């Protein structure tokens, strides 16, 4: 039996609104002895308000027990060891699996709007670009909003190590030339541990 | 009001260590610059400490305590649990308990004023400041009782309501 | 034992004067018997031209016993299935691992220089952006040169799954401001399948 430890969105650790989770995924769990006994740790601390999710519709071969754990966001920003340990009958002995937020100093994500490019102006649709550099750690989450309303058509890049030891990512919101050209606003929304509430904006429009 | 214990007794969030219940002075300020600006209007400054709170003992379920006839519509509280970077303030639920009362704002209105007219020595004769009391007490006592009738209370007030003269 | 094909790099497919590799890792090889004999197929075509890399450096534990091969551009390009098959005593049967090109309608680069934010021009160093979309497959090179000379200090997006089907990525290089208001050249130089001569320039300078 191998064990899958995940740690939670980025999006759900910087919003308090939203739940994080932990997921403690097993696979190649034992066919004969199907019992698995999770214990939930952090920081020694056990915890006993785990959610064994339901044993999805996989087709035959290997059951794959997943075990969720709602966290407090403190407690991750903070960067408190999670620890899954797996118990299985078949097993000789429990298998822990650790995870933790990347250890280093926050550095806050300098957030750039960059218009279409002055070729991609003959096509019907643009490109609107958002810049995110110098952040870290890789925890992040962008979206788009055109006039308060979320955006359902863009795409975000996953954060690339920069050269000075930061990371940096793009986003792309694909939008028709016609609401460029009669001057709607479009937002991009960055939320970082080392930032203001999480949030910040910056704004993009024709000129 | 609860602490997350409540909820959850094996928690590991951290109890409000001091709150304050707090009070709209909307004797001085506009009650429209609240509405319209809620932001600006959220210091001490602008409202009114009807009770606080200072955790000097172990931890607890709840802190309660009882408040001197309050009527005041718009409330503000403040939550502090003082644990550093990320510690963020757990109450699962904020209790007002108090008793459905039309018009509490007026009829409460009718005793505070009827006090301050008492304190006018040189104002009127003993014969009416005494009948002031009496109806004032006769409310006051319609108010602070363990049945809560209403009616008693609409009518006292309206007894209490034209007694005011002024001059 | 665990095997790991692995395909050429972009850049060695998309210029003939460079030299693709496909390389056939082979980790928690047998302690025991180490002896690895990889068989290499070419569409059937056994190949007997491999080259089993030296023992790198390692951290003692488990042997990695890599085998490389030297492959023709064309028969990537065209995209026929090689095959690694390795051997081990310990194994009971040969275990093999098969890769090729990413199968489906080529689309060529739409590649757009984006200069830096109105915002980033207060800072000392300026981020030039190079937006490549709408091609496909992911197998694609980008390279940035500052008046011919090719540039140090930049960064590329991984490509990432767009909307319509197709792919795109970001690159940022990091110049200095005053290499940028002097009026410099920056070009950004994408390589895909889908070009002429696998190869395309956009430059970009102040206005």
């Amino acid at each position: 039996p191998s064990v899958f430890l995940f740690p939670p969105k980025p999006k759900d650790t910087l919003m308090i609104s939203r739940t994080p989770e932990v997921t403690c995924v097993v696979v190649d769990v034992s066919h004969e002895d199907p019992e698995v006994k999770f214990n939930w740790y952090v920081d020694g601390v056990e915890v006993h308000n785990a959610k064994t999710k339901p044993r999805e519709e996989q087709y035959n071969s290997t059951y794959r027990v997943v075990s969720v754990l709602t966290v407090l966001h403190q407690d991750w920003l903070n960067g408190k060891e999670y620890k899954c340990k797996v118990s299985n009958k078949a097993l000789p002995a429990p298998i822990e699996k650790t995870i933790s937020k990347a250890k280093g100093q926050p550095r806050e994500p300098q957030v750039y709007t960059l218009p279409p490019s002055r070729e991609e102006m003959t096509k019907n649709q643009v490109s609107l670009t958002c810049l995110v550099k110098g952040f870290y750690p890789s925890d992040i989450a962008v979206e788009w909003r055109s006039n308060g309303q979320p955006e359902n058509n863009y795409k975000t890049t996953p954060p690339v190590l920069d050269s000075d030891g930061s990371f940096f990512l793009y986003s792309k919101l694909t939008v028709d030339k016609s609401r460029w050209q009669q001057g709607n606003v479009f937002s991009c929304s960055v939320m970082h541990e080392a930032l203001h509430n999480h949030y910040t904006q910056k704004s993009l429009s024709l000129s | 009001f609860f602490n997350d214990s409540a909820r959850n007794p094996e928690t590991t969030n951290k109890p409000i260590q001091e709150a304050s219940l707090q009070i709209f002075n909307i004797k001085d300020y506009n009650l429209d610059n609240l509405l319209e600006n809620p932001n600006k209007f959220d210091d001490e400054k602008y409202w009114i400490t009807v009770d606080t709170y200072s955790a000097q003992g172990e931890r607890a379920t709840a802190f309660s305590n009882t408040l001197n006839n309050i009527t005041s519509k718009y409330w503000r509280v403040v939550f502090d649990t003082k644990g550093d970077r990320y510690s963020s303030p757990v109450v699962p639920e904020l209790q007002i308990l108090g008793y459905p009362l039309p018009n509490a704002d007026t009829i409460m209105k009718t005793v505070t004023t009827a006090k301050e007219l008492s304190q006018q020595k040189d104002k009127f004769s003993q014969k009416m400041l005494d009948e002031l009391k009496i109806k004032e007490m006769a409310l006051e006592t319609s108010l602070n009782s363990k049945i809560f009738d209403v009616t008693a209370i609409n009518a006292n007030a309206g007894v209490l309501k034209d007694c005011i003269e002024k001059r």
